[PDB]
RNA sequence: CGAUGUCGGCUCGUCGCAUCCUGGGGCUGAAGAAGGUCCCAAGGGUUGGGCUGUUCGCCCAUUAAAGCGGCACGCGAGCUGGGUUCAGAACGUCGUGAGACAGUUCGGUCUCUAUCCGCCACGGGCGCAGGAGGCUUGAGGGGGGCUCUUCCUAGUACGAGAGGACCGGAAGGGACGCACCUCUGGUUUCCCAGCUGUCCCUCCAGGGGCAUAAGCUGGGUAGCCAUGUGCGGAAGGGAUAACCGCUGAAAGCAUCUAAGCGGGAAGCCCGCCCCAAGAUGAGGCCUCCCACGGCAGCCGGUAAGGACCCGGGAAGACCACCCGGUGGAUGGGCCGGGGGUGUAAGCGCCGCGAGGCGUUGAGCCGACCGGUCCCAAUCGUCCGAGGUCU
RNA sequence: GAAUGCCGGCAUGAGUAACGAUAAAGAGGGUGAGAAUCCCUCUCGCCGUAAGCCCAAGGGUUCCUACGCAAUGGUCGUCAG
């Protein structure tokens, strides 16, 4: 037998592939279902990637923003369905892969480590231009 | 009560109405029943279950002549599942249904010689203030001339795990009758390709 | 505790083993065989295999990925020019352990030789 | 600590009790199919130098 | 060594 | 005394063994007012017993006799 | 996790800045409070003539801790802060402000009123 | 008295019951709710802080509750040493003085190696009348045993109101226990990268050592983990305690009792989980070998089998256990995937330059999931029945 | 037959603690009856206001060369104060 196959057929009728790619610096919005009470709706979480754990089916992001004053990051399966949809927003680029150190920093300090990704972004204009 | 052999393949979690639920696959099936044992013949009621296809080459002639008489082809694990008489000749994975609750049995993993506060959750010793060498001592073992001595059953250290360990009451989140696998929600005991039983709950 | 841990420790700190697999490395790619204690004949293998992989691809970047660990030019110009090119058609398994039947006499430590293949 | 000491002799009985687990296992040999000397399987011959059914090394 | 007074 | 509680303890101070191990402290309470009274003057529980009885009731008496001097 | 010591920030306009938990109002021994679970907590640092000053001992409830909480459906949300809003034997706030995001815990844990306060609920 | 180490704390508990809680009750000056009092009951539970060396006690905030005692006031060959309990010093006090103090004050050496019993773990031997490979019965042990809030019933019964049930039914907790690593969060001694200083290779470039037993720093797989996850306390059957009865004499009435029967506890037996046939009372079942040769014994060579040796293992201190040993995927290499790091070297281009851009998510790359006989588990050896009597 | 007697011998603890700084080793070649431990070469590591060098005190042949290995050397020894 193959174990790690098993789990991933598992997992295969749960895997996603309508999501795009982003990277850690990226600025991203993750729309999310939201139940409250009663019903369930839609909540905008936009904020930057600061972490892509990977472990396949297993991945999960990290995405922080600060919220009227205080700063809030949360925790996303990136195959979970109550994500509705991620846009990005803009392309940071980092030189490490886990970005903890934006929190001990001033908004201009984010400002200047995480600059545009003009390649990546380049690459997203070039894209689309798909008609 | 129904029961079958199984190999722990690993964890990982589904999602299930919104929400992620932590699941242990098992690779149960299917099982072909070995021997039975009857009130005439042996005193009480179990099936004798085989799992796992072996190597003829690998199996003396003793074991082989107990094949023999069943009819299946050498196996490598011979496991009864006591008060269970499956109707057919095989056991497979299809006995359980979704919402089903289990109890699963595995062998622990070993932590081989382990610490009083490993074992038995001791709180250990100071690690400063004057502690000298007990920080993982287990202390004070007894009283003094009465009883002088120390009570059977005495929580010490010593080997820990690599022993059978029944979890209790697990719910069955899916069969995959395909693959022979099993989805049960929670945790099981011993390691990734680990042998294990899955009988019905005793809860209620 | 030590579930699903590779690697032997050889009690030595973590400097001191990287430099006995260097050395072991420099005299087994010098002699074609060296005799050692079982344990570190074993050990050896995987390091030196994966430095003569690196000589069998033969550009640069091998050249100096290999010169980190063996540091002699001329002994890495032997690897890359006359023992690579032995290895070419042969997928792995460029290093052989075969024990000895004598052990040491004043430890008692059983002996092995490791050495390049044909 | 407090020092512990034996409390009594060990008799000779208790002593030898005790040993009854030293006996030295005589070394598992094998003979060489090449030069039929004894020697533990799985090592090169120290005789003839033959392993595996082939010369390996010079004795 | 502590006393016994 | 059904409105008064006597508690008995270890002294404080010297005494080797005898201040370890013995009983001789005594504190009295006066349950419905909840002043007490304490006393390890002697090695004797008996003798520190009294002698806090005999301030307790001295200090309820002043107390006492301060109440209806107010008024 | 919050715990007898902990320092948590005053997320309202009562008056107070810094309150110190002292007892975790979850059973015989709860070790750690969590968002929605109420405390009890000394007042150590308010600003001048508010409701409640410095010394009070007062109750809240949790809405914002450094420990990420975890959700059934596989997510988990943090905070910068350990932030708590100050409330009455009622579970009502006793500011008439809500300063700063509050998890979505507390709704369902019945703290409606500061749920509605809050400028934000994640 | 040729030494029985003395307070408190810490650790580890175990027992008693005169019971703090929880369970069951009778009486009440018991309307309800909440109490009081006594009876049964020791299964489990019995919080975190301030003060003081404290025990004790007070206080804060909670709790179902914050029980009381025994065990050399349990436990210093288990720890501590704040106190007590030597030698220094000082205050008060006493003494002419030297000195003295259940008076105070600051300070003041707590001993690596366990022989026997006991305890926790693990083997070796023999036994269990043939010799073997499996699978098991469970005598008898052990583990476990807590409890709260809210809601519905129902704002009903009860009560002038305030308040506010029984019974039954839901949901959610705290602490504890067992297991686990998907997620969360740790570690991850060399898995990747960045950085300084110095010395070296080989001058540039690119690298190596050392700065810890990682030089420092940012990260980090598997594993091992809790702060994370799953699950447990039962349900149910039986016999009881206090207590309440049915029927019922003695004793025309009465009586729970003398004959008989019922109900009745978190407790008792079983039930659940784990160990267990050295259970010498050594159990049961399925299967395999078989009357060998030589003077209830001996000795050889064998059978079924097993061991030795070897490659290993989420098994493990050794031992054991488990898997594999070329008819082989057991380890190592190699290969693919995962995963980590985060865009190598070299070259080209821009800049005076530090650098920047591109090639490029590149290069490197532990353990994870697999594949592949490239390397190594070569070749073998030794034990091992012939079955007592009735 | 006892004096924690005296002198000596031999047991037990026990194949147990330990083998004296955690600066660190690996291989190849030589010698020899015998080599982890001696010699040679290469690689590695450690000290470098020292763990290098020179005096004085003290020690008194421990210096050099050959030949040796019973004991001394905490193991071994072909080596050595
Ligand atoms: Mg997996
Ligand atoms: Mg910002
Ligand atoms: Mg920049
Ligand atoms: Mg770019
Ligand atoms: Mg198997
Ligand atoms: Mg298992
Ligand atoms: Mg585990
Ligand atoms: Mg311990
Ligand atoms: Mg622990
Ligand atoms: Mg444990
Ligand atoms: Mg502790
Ligand atoms: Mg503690
Ligand atoms: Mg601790
Ligand atoms: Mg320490
Ligand atoms: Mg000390
Ligand atoms: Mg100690
Ligand atoms: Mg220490
Ligand atoms: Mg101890
Ligand atoms: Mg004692
Ligand atoms: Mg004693
Ligand atoms: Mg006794
Ligand atoms: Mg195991
Ligand atoms: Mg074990
Ligand atoms: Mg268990
Ligand atoms: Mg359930
Ligand atoms: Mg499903
Ligand atoms: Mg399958
Ligand atoms: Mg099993
Ligand atoms: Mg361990
Ligand atoms: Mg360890
Ligand atoms: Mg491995
Ligand atoms: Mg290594
Ligand atoms: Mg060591
Ligand atoms: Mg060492
Ligand atoms: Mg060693
Ligand atoms: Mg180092
Ligand atoms: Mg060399
Ligand atoms: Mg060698
Ligand atoms: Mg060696
Ligand atoms: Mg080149
Ligand atoms: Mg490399
Ligand atoms: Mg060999
Ligand atoms: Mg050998
Ligand atoms: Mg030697
Ligand atoms: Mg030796
Ligand atoms: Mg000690
Ligand atoms: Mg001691
Ligand atoms: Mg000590
Ligand atoms: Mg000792
Ligand atoms: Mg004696
Ligand atoms: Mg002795
Ligand atoms: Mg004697
Ligand atoms: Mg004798
Ligand atoms: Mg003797
Ligand atoms: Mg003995
Ligand atoms: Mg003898
Ligand atoms: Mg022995
Ligand atoms: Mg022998
Ligand atoms: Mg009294
Ligand atoms: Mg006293
Ligand atoms: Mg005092
Ligand atoms: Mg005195
Ligand atoms: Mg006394
Ligand atoms: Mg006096
Ligand atoms: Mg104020
Ligand atoms: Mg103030
Ligand atoms: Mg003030
Ligand atoms: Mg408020
Ligand atoms: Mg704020
Ligand atoms: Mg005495
Ligand atoms: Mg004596
Ligand atoms: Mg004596
Ligand atoms: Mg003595
Ligand atoms: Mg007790
Ligand atoms: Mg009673
Ligand atoms: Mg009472
Ligand atoms: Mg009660
Ligand atoms: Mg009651
Ligand atoms: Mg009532
Ligand atoms: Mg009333
Ligand atoms: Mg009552
Ligand atoms: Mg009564
Ligand atoms: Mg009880
Ligand atoms: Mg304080
Ligand atoms: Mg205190
Ligand atoms: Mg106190
Ligand atoms: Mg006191
Ligand atoms: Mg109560
Ligand atoms: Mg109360
Ligand atoms: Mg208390
Ligand atoms: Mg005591
Ligand atoms: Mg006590
Ligand atoms: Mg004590
Ligand atoms: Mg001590
Ligand atoms: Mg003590
Ligand atoms: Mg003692
Ligand atoms: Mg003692
Ligand atoms: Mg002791
Ligand atoms: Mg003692
Ligand atoms: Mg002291
Ligand atoms: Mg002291
Ligand atoms: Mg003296
Ligand atoms: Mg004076
Ligand atoms: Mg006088
Ligand atoms: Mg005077
Ligand atoms: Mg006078
Ligand atoms: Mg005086
Ligand atoms: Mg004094
Ligand atoms: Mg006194
Ligand atoms: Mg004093
Ligand atoms: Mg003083
Ligand atoms: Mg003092
Ligand atoms: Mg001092
Ligand atoms: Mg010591
Ligand atoms: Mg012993
Ligand atoms: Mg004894
Ligand atoms: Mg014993
Ligand atoms: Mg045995
Ligand atoms: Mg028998
Ligand atoms: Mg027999
Ligand atoms: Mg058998
Ligand atoms: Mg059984
Ligand atoms: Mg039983
Ligand atoms: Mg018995
Ligand atoms: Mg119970
Ligand atoms: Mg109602
Ligand atoms: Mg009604
Ligand atoms: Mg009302
Ligand atoms: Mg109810
Ligand atoms: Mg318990
Ligand atoms: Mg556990
Ligand atoms: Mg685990
Ligand atoms: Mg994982
Ligand atoms: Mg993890
Ligand atoms: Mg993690
Ligand atoms: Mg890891
Ligand atoms: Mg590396
Ligand atoms: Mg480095
Ligand atoms: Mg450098
Ligand atoms: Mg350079
Ligand atoms: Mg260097
Ligand atoms: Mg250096
Ligand atoms: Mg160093
Ligand atoms: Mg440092
Ligand atoms: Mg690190
Ligand atoms: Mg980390
Ligand atoms: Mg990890
Ligand atoms: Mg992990
Ligand atoms: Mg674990
Ligand atoms: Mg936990
Ligand atoms: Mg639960
Ligand atoms: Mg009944
Ligand atoms: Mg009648
Ligand atoms: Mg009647
Ligand atoms: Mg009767
Ligand atoms: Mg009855
Ligand atoms: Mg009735
Ligand atoms: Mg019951
Ligand atoms: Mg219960
Ligand atoms: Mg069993
Ligand atoms: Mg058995
Ligand atoms: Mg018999
Ligand atoms: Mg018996
Ligand atoms: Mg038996
Ligand atoms: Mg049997
Ligand atoms: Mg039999
Ligand atoms: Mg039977
Ligand atoms: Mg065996
Ligand atoms: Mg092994
Ligand atoms: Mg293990
Ligand atoms: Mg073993
Ligand atoms: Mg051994
Ligand atoms: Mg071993
Ligand atoms: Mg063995
Ligand atoms: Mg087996
Ligand atoms: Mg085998
Ligand atoms: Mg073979
Ligand atoms: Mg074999
Ligand atoms: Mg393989
Ligand atoms: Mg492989
Ligand atoms: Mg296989
Ligand atoms: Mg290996
Ligand atoms: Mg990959
Ligand atoms: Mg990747
Ligand atoms: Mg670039
Ligand atoms: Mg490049
Ligand atoms: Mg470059
Ligand atoms: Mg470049
Ligand atoms: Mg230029
Ligand atoms: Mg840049
Ligand atoms: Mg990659
Ligand atoms: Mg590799
Ligand atoms: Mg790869
Ligand atoms: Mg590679
Ligand atoms: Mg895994
Ligand atoms: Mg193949
Ligand atoms: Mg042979
Ligand atoms: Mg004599
Ligand atoms: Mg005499
Ligand atoms: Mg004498
Ligand atoms: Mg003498
Ligand atoms: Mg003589
Ligand atoms: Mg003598
Ligand atoms: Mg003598
Ligand atoms: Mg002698
Ligand atoms: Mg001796
Ligand atoms: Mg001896
Ligand atoms: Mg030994
Ligand atoms: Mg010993
Ligand atoms: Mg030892
Ligand atoms: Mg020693
Ligand atoms: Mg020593
Ligand atoms: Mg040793
Ligand atoms: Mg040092
Ligand atoms: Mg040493
Ligand atoms: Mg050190
Ligand atoms: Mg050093
Ligand atoms: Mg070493
Ligand atoms: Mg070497
Ligand atoms: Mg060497
Ligand atoms: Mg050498
Ligand atoms: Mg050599
Ligand atoms: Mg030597
Ligand atoms: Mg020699
Ligand atoms: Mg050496
Ligand atoms: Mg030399
Ligand atoms: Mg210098
Ligand atoms: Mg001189
Ligand atoms: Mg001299
Ligand atoms: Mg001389
Ligand atoms: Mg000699
Ligand atoms: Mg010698
Ligand atoms: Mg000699
Ligand atoms: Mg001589
Ligand atoms: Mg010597
Ligand atoms: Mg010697
Ligand atoms: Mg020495
Ligand atoms: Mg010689
Ligand atoms: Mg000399
Ligand atoms: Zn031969």
């Amino acid at each position: 037998m193959n174990r790690g196959a098993l789990i991933k057929l598992v997992e295969s009728r749960y895997v996603r592939t309508d999501l795009p790619e982003f990277r850690p610096g990226d600025t991203v919005r993750v729309s999310y279902k939201v139940k409250e009470g009663n019903r369930t709706r839609i909540q905008d979480f936009e904020g930057i990637v600061i972490r892509i754990r990977r472990n396949g089916f297993n991945t999960t992001f990290t995405v922080r923003k600060v919220s009227y004053g205080v700063g809030v990051e949360r925790i996303f399966p990136l195959h979970s369905p109550l994500i509705q949809k991620i846009d990005i927003v803009q392309r940071g680029r980092a030189r490490r892969a886990k970005l903890y150190f934006i929190r001990n920093l001033s908004d201009r300090e984010i400002r200047r480590k995480l600059r545009a990704d003009r390649k990546r972004i380049d690459q997203d204009r070039a894209a689309e231009r798909a008609a | 009560m129904k029961g079958i052999l199984g190999v722990k393949v690993g964890m990982t979690r589904i999602f299930r109405d919104d929400r992620a639920v932590p699941v242990t696959v098992i690779l149960a099936g299917p099982c072909p029943v070995v021997q039975r044992r009857t009130p005439e013949k042996d005193g009480y009621t179990a099936v004798q279950l085989g799992f796992l296809p072996q190597n003829p080459k690998r199996v003396n002639r003793p074991l082989k002549g107990h094949f023999a008489k069943a009819g299946v082809e050498p196996v490598r694990i011979l496991r009864e599942i006591r008060d269970f008489n499956p109707e057919g000749d095989t056991v497979t994975v299809e006995i359980f249904k979704p919402g089903e609750r289990v109890d699963v049995t595995g062998t622990s993993k070993g932590r081989g010689f382990a610490g009083v506060m490993k074992r038995w959750n001791f709180a250990g010793g100071p690690d400063s203030h004057g502690a000298h060498k007990i920080h993982r001592h287990p202390g004070s073992i007894g009283n003094r001339k009465t009883p002088g001595r120390v009570y059977k059953g005495k929580k010490m250290a010593g080997h820990y795990g690599a022993e059978r360990v029944t979890v209790m009451n697990l719910e069955v989140v899916d069969v995959i009758p395909e693959e022979n696998l099993l989805l049960v929600k929670g945790a099981v005991p011993g390691p990734n390709g680990g042998l294990v039983i899955v009988r019905e709950t005793k809860k209620a | 505790m030590r579930h699903l841990k590779s690697g032997r420790k050889l009690n030595r700190h973590s400097s001191h083993r990287l430099a006995l697999y260097r050395n072991q490395a420099k005299s087994l790619l010098t002699h074609g065989r060296i005799t050692t204690t079982v344990p570190k004949a074993k050990e050896l293998r995987g390091f030196v295999d994966h430095l003569i992989h690196l000589a069998k691809r033969g550009d640069l970047h091998a050249r100096r990925l290999v010169l980190r660990d063996l540091q002699d030019v001329k002994l890495v110009r032997k690897l890359f020019d006359e023992i690579a090119p032995r290895y070419r058609d042969r997928q792995g398994g460029y290093t052989r352990v075969l024990k000895l039947a004598e052990r040491r006499r004043g430890d008692g430590a059983p002996l092995a030789l490791v050495e390049l293949v044909e | 600590a407090k020092h512990p000491v034996p409390k009594k002799k060990t008799s000779k009985a208790r002593r030898d009790a005790r040993r009854s687990h030293h006996a030295l296992t005589p070394p598992t040999l094998v003979p060489c199919p090449e030069c039929k000397a004894m020697k533990p399987p799985h090592t090169v011959c120290p005789e003839c130098g033959y392993y595996a059914g082939r010369k390996v090394l010079e004795v | 060594a502590a006393a016994k007074c | 005394m059904d409105e008064i509680r006597i508690d008995v303890m270890r002294a404080s101070g010297p005494g080797g063994d005898g201040v370890n191990t013995t009983d001789s402290a005594v504190r009295v309470v006066h349950l419905p007012t909840g002043i007490m009274v304490t006393c390890q003057d002697s090695r004797s529980q008996i003798k520190n017993r009294e002698k806090a009885l005999m301030i307790l009731r001295s200090r309820l008496l002043e107390m006492k006799r301060a109440e209806e001097a107010e008024r | 996790m919050i715990q007898p010591q902990t320092y948590l920030e005053v997320a309202d306009n009562t008056g107070a800045r810094k309150i110190m938990c002292i007892r975790v109002l979850k059973g015989s021994n709860a070790k750690y409070a969590t968002v929605g679970d109420v405390i009890v907590a000394s007042v150590k640092e308010a600003i001048p003539r508010g409701a409640v000053k410095e010394g009070d001992v007062v109750k809240a409830v949790v809405v914002r801790t450094k420990k990420e909480i975890k959700r059934p459906d596989g997510s988990a949300i943090r905070f910068d802060d350990n932030a708590a809003v100050i409330i009455n034997n009622q579970l009502e706030p006793r500011g008439t402000r809500v300063f700063g995001p509050v998890a979505r815990e507390l709704r369902e844990k019945g703290f409606m009123k500061i749920v509605s306060l809050a400028p934000e609920v994640l």
